[PDB]
């Protein structure tokens, strides 16, 4: 009874490593190689293999990358560190200020004198008519590049020779556990690298229900990731009709100033249907009750508190960043028309919760609209001792890779290890 | 196709390990910036792990084929199972998890088995 | 010297198939001297496991069990090893690789399965 | 008969890759590798090939190559973003002789020192070409409407070297041996090198410099000659020896215009101004056109009369003949060179002009200031080739007008890859056999 | 032994352990040092594995050759080799006359191979 | 016979490659990989240190990561400002006055239109008479860079690796002379440990040899190749600076800072350093004493101080604490050989430029509060001149001024070899 060896026989150890992109602005879609074409599923049909929505490097890679991206399509064109003068500001016509000064021109010895509009969110009074912006005792950064744009462009991770990855296939899959369904694939599908808080827009839907996804339920630490079913459509506008001006501030690089208002100004907000966000809600606090108890109060209340990126839900419409209040939708309490939002727009811009470089965006003439559909919510928990039977349901969000763990969930990398061994009574001679 | 019949039985799958093969070095498709890089680093890795697999079956005399024998023997404290209940019933993937510990020592019999029978080759040709 | 019988006979280019498989191997010159070696080993390491799949591993030459098809080429033995290079050859079977290289994986995989077997006695 | 394998046969098949070159700067020679000794060389006999020069991907593997090599040298050096402040300028009078009436601005300005609270008076004389009048008078440099630029290290020099594409490993690069070849077309004598010739980079736009002689006839090759908007190239069979010079005596003054920085200024003339001069043969250049306008009747008609005049473009880069002398660029005339209607020892001079901020390999905004050389300038170089452009003219006693032309940069480099493509081989090959397996 | 634990040892004696050398052989901007040299090996090691492979002597440590022993190279007898020598000096009297070698096996491998199918053809 | 063919064989050439750094900051162990003995029995081999390759990339790799680890700071480029300056003294020291100089000047701040009046505190070393009004001494030849508080100087130790297919080769020799035959050589895996520390003249926290004092040198009868002496006991030194130095923090721009010499609380002394009397004569007695050997029997050795040239070669200049001393060390090289302690005044210096570079230089932050600073004199670089013939009288001076021979004390047993694993034999073996 002697040791046969075989060669290329299927198994495999999960591990980590560096995949690369596939594609067919920002996000960098011309350095992909093109994609490969209807890639066919296996069935395990005797598999236990746990899945881990929370562990995989899949995600890590997606946010470093990112960064890193977003850092490198920032870099070959103007940075305003001049800009950074004293401001003399009036008001318009109160959120919009009508800010003059000082600036250099092409040629090194003259000046000029030149206006601009700036909001109220990113200046501040320095001492009731000198101002300056708040990034300059912070950073001196980069204004959005003009002709690049934010549009989420689907971006495709696609996996290295030797690697393969899977594919759960489970309808009530709660992201962690042994699912009863393994299939694979060549690579993944359309991602969307768009930015959201509180609000996952834009993404993909559920099976058949609308699941409910944390490390533990019993903990008001980890935020809960609720996918919904049914797409909820979002709509709004800027109804402003701003102007861009070109001021120069040296030997040619460029300053996009905001200029007059044509029309008559009037606040952006966004709106959804009134019926069609209280069926998902009570679709929500339906299926949800079954983790907290099912003779329970759930309430929504808004939000708690800290910075506006977190407060407040932000988004990329078109290229001017919204700061939408949200607190018509989550307040309601349940016991066993249109929702218009007051949203506010702010210019300069920390993305990714970072310190010390801030990003500019110009503004964008004419009016802009966008349609878009909510697939997704980033609940959280305010708990509390065990005397009373209500439960704070408020929402939060902040933190970027909730957003991309709502997408990448079934999917995992494994290493293959061909090598391997049986016992047979055939000898070799 | 790849990792085809990854769950069928230990007997049906050594019938399909021709087409696992093909994928280990690369695809034709896949063959600066922040992909460029990355993919350098995935092609240089996946060439170091075929290298490295490629190696061992150079050593225990079983470069060129898929399917060998040697002449080790098996001790039966590695595993107590017959022949009739391990290729039929047995998936490769419920196989790997009893040699997490006995994969380092079966792999130095063989590379000392191979080498004494190498020796012993040698030494026939000589008269 | 490299190639130099290209345009030769085609038995006579066979003796030289040795001189011809060493050279397989052989900051704007950064990052494309490394992009251009790591090429040149795909490429030999993906023919050297397309000649160990088959069971030809290690020989510049090697015989199979695979029939030969009349509709591949009419032409008899007296004419391609005579007075027909390498190169129309290979422009006349361009689009006839693929089935060979099917038929000799087959019959490859065909032939292991019947000798683990015959030691088994 | 069986199916037999076989592991490196001679067969080849077209493809592109990433070539790599070898030599014995603003071309950096340093991060090559070197060459070999002793080349060698393989010549394909009896055999066969579809050469085609109008669509390597070697030209633009080229082009690209040199535009990252240029583009990277000139990033460790001077920024000059100080530099253009209101000058004040007046002109020069004092040794002028005629015909520089008008190009040499003696210009006044100030600028920041090492320390930063302080400002020192100096003085640069300017051409023309290079002031833009806004409203003695009050001029300013003309690159700072578009973009400020980088002042080229007076340490590398612009000096044409050959470099040696070779092929890589498990490539070949085919090299044709037809004389006369068109480009277009099969080539008889096919031979297999690992490396290219010394092509040198040479930049020039209307009368192609120093390169391959062409050893049969002059030779017209275009790839739809027939069509009125291609470039056609043009190959002499013997140089046509041309002297340039720059007769002035420039001198450097230094200008320190921060802690660390520094700006090569032109100082003032030691002696008499006058034009950069070209010279060229009467006979040598009429010989020329004579063998071409012979090659060009058979092709063109049989009885035609041809006529040649000069360019009629906006640009200063394109209806000049722009060229590398020294380090100083010139920009010349080229319209009493080609003054001429063929029907069916003397010198002209050409009006050779300096201008010192170059907007060179047609990018909008990407100047380079060249600093100014010490001395007088002379080159010897050899006139190999020429590109001409036909008219949109149809008919009328069959006059085809061939005004010169260029623009884009890729014709001077396909006037020296034309006998080369690259090639992938494929070893692998089955054939038939009467083998059997054991 | 060790990695390099047989280099005082004999000729006959380090013929046992070529094992443990054949197996390890193939073991922020800054980080490409890391990676050229990844790639030099492999370059190196496919050299080798190439070089083995001409010869028709792939697969196998110790490996034998039909082609007789031409006494030019070396005139010792082969008593006072194989056991009061060890390697160093062995690649030390044969640093020379070695590529006449190299292209001799590569020679008499091509046609022991062109004897190997003219036997099969009949 | 018939030849054979054996591919594993244990020989080797030598060769240069590239090793990779591992280790268990300015020294950026990000990139290193975390962190094995096998004796050789029957082999000498010939060992040459001053032939070594090692050496050469240790330094290039120290000076890249060195100026790859000041791309983010601070420029400095504003300072260079016309600087208007007068003396300082509060309760000055007689020996310390007229070293520190107070100074004011003009300097924009964070927003683009306003500037502000801020003073400060440099040193003699750092300020030039405009020909009172003074400037920096690095705005004349290349505005440089500050050095970010958050790094520090620490040398943690580093070792040098060698990929696959190539071996490092250490001699257990004891009594190693540097050149010649090694009689026991050991492989490894790669290093022990090397600190990468920074000395002019004496060696600091370095290894010691372990039987006796070894003295090495490329050519001991040329006078213009350095001599090294390796210890065997160390000796022990203490770095002083008694002052409170006040960093303030002056915004030179939107998002930049420059740290500055506030004021001193106290009283301002001199910088000295100490070192011990009586183990410094024993250990310069068994130096004497191992260096007679080379030279000559009953030959008087003396030691003179430094020659000449600038402040860097000339001095002892270490880089304990944060702050760069320069000490004078001409107290300690004064003997003629036929409880106290010795203090050494030392001066600091702030713009240092390290590598013997023109053009590149770098600003030092201050250090807030008193420095603290012990290490061991484990080595000196020791520079003979070309006196007479038959004159019984050498002169012995510490040189220095290359980095070379700081490292290549430490890579002096280690050479790296390339394993070639294919070789051919006889044997009365035929193929079938
Ligand atoms: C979610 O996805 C939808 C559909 O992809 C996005 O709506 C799209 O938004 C973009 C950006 O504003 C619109 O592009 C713009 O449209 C017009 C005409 O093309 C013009 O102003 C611009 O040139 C630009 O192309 C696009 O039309 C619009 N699509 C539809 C069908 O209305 C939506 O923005 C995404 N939601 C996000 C990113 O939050
Ligand atoms: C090289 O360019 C010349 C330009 O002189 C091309 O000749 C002209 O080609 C165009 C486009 O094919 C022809 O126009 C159209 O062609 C067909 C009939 O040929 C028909 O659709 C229209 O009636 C129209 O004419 C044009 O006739 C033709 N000839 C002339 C005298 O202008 C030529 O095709 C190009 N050569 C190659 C090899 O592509
Ligand atoms: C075509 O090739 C000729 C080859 O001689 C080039 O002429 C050469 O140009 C270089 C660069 O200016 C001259 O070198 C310089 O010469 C003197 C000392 O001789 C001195 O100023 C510099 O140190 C430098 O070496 C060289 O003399 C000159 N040779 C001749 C014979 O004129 C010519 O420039 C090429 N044509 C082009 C690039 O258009
Ligand atoms: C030679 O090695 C000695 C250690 O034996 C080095 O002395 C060490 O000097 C550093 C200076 O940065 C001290 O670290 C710092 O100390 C204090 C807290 O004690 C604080 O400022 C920092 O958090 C930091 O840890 C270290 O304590 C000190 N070690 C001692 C006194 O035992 C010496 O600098 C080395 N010599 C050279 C030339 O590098
Ligand atoms: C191309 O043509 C040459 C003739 O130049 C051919 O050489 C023949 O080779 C055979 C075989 O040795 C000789 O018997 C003939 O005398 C040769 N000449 C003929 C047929 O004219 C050859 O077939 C081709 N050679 C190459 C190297 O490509
Ligand atoms: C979730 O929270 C509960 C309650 O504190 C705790 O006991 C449990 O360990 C947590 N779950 C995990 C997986 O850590
Ligand atoms: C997810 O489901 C599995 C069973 O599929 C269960 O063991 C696990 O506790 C669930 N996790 C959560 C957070 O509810
Ligand atoms: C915008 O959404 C509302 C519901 O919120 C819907 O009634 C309306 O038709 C939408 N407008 C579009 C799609 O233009
Ligand atoms: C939601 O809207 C987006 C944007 O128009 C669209 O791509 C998506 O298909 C919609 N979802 C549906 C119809 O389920
Ligand atoms: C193999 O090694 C591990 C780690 O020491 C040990 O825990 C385990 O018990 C061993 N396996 C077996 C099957 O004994
Ligand atoms: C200076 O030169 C300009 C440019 O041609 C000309 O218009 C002007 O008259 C000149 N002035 C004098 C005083 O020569
Ligand atoms: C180029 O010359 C070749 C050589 O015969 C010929 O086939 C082809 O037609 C020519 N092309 C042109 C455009 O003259
Ligand atoms: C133009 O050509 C005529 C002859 O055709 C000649 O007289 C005249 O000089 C030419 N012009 C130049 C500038 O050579
Ligand atoms: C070293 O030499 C001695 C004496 O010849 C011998 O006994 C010993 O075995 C040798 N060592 C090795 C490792 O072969
Ligand atoms: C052996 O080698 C020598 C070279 O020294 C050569 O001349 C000779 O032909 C070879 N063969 C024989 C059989 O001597
Ligand atoms: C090897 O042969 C060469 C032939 O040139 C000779 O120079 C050399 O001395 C010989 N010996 C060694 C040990 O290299
Ligand atoms: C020891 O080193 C000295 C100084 O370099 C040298 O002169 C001497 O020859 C060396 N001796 C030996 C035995 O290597
Ligand atoms: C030394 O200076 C520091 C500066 O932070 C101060 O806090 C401390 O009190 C001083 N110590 C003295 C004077 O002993």
């Amino acid at each position: 009874l002697w040791v046969t060896v075989y060669y290329g026989v299927p198994v495999w150890k999960d591990a980590e490593t560096t995949l690369f992109c596939a594609s067919d602005n920002v996000w960098a879609t011309h350095a992909c190689v093109p994609t490969d074409p209807n890639p066919q599923e296996i069935h395990l049909e005797n598999v236990t293999e746990e899945f881990n929505m929370w562990k995989n490097n899949m995600v890590e890679q997606m946010h470093t990358d990112i960064i890193s991206l977003w850092d490198q399509s920032l870099k070959p064109c103007v940075k305003l560190t001049p800009l950074c003068v004293t401001l003399q500001c009036t008001n318009v016509t109160g959120e919009l200020k009508n800010c003059s000064f000082n600036m250099t021109t092409e040629l090194r010895d003259k000046k000029q004198k030149v206006y601009s509009l700036f909001y109220r969110l990113d200046v501040v009074q320095i001492n009731n008519k000198e101002y300056r912006l708040i990034n300059c005792n912070t950073s001196a950064c980069t204004q959005a590049c003009p002709k690049v744009s934010f549009e989420p462009i689907p971006i495709h991770y696609c996996a290295p020779a030797g690697f393969a990855i899977l594919k759960c296939k489970d309808k009530k899959f709660n992201g962690t556990g042994p699912c009863p369904s393994v299939s694979t694939v060549q690579c993944t599908h359309g991602i969307k690298p768009v930015v959201s808080t509180q609000l996952l827009l834009n993404g993909s839907l559920a099976e058949e229900e609308v699941m409910i996804r944390s490390e533990n339920i019993t903990n008001n630490a980890k935020n809960i990731l609720v996918q919904f079913n049914t797409p909820v459509q979002i709509n709004c506008t800027r109804p402003n009709n701003n102007t861009r001006k070109s001021i120069r501030i040296g030997p040619g690089q460029a300053f996009y100033a905001t200029g007059d208002i044509i029309g008559d100004i009037r606040q952006a907000h966004c709106n959804v249907s009134k019926a069609t966000w209280n069926e998902t809600l009570g679709k929500v606090v339906k299926q949800l009750r079954k983790h907290f108890g099912n003779n329970t109060i759930i309430r929504f209340a808004n939000s708690s508190g800290g910075d506006l990126e977190v407060t407040t839900h932000s988004f990329n419409c078109g290229g001017e960043f919204f700061y939408c209040n949200t607190s018509g939708l989550f307040n309601s309490t349940w016991i066993s028309d249109s929702i218009t939002l007051p949203c506010r727009i702010k210019q300069i811009i920390n993305m990714w919760q970072r310190i010390g470089q801030c990003m500019y965006a110009p503004p964008i003439q004419g009016v802009i609209r966008c349609v878009s559909n909510i697939t997704g919510l980033i609940l959280t928990r305010d708990g509390g001792s065990t005397n009373s039977t209500t439960e704070t349901f408020r929402p939060g969000g902040g933190d970027m890779r909730d957003n991309w763990r709502s997408e990448l969930y079934k999917y995992k990398v494994v290493k293959i290890e061909p090598l391997g061994v049986a016992p047979t009574r055939c000898k070799r001679r | 196709g790849f990792l085809g019949a990854a769950g069928s039985t230990m007997g049906a799958a050594s019938m399909t390990l021709t087409v696992q093969a093909r994928n280990l070095l690369s695809g034709i498709v896949q063959q600066l910036t922040v992909w460029g890089i990355k993919q350098l680093q995935a092609r240089v890795l996946a060439v170091e792990r075929y290298l490295r697999d490629q190696q061992l079956l150079g050593i225990w005399g079983c470069s060129g084929k898929l399917i060998c024998c040697t002449n080790v023997p098996w001790n039966s404290s590695w595993s107590n199972r017959n022949l009739s209940e391990i290729w039929d019933n047995m998936t490769w993937l419920q196989w790997d998890k009893e040699i997490s510990n006995y994969t380092q020592i079966i792999y130095g019999l063989l590379e000392e088995s191979q080498n004494q029978q190498e020796k012993n080759e040698q030494d026939l040709l000589a008269l």
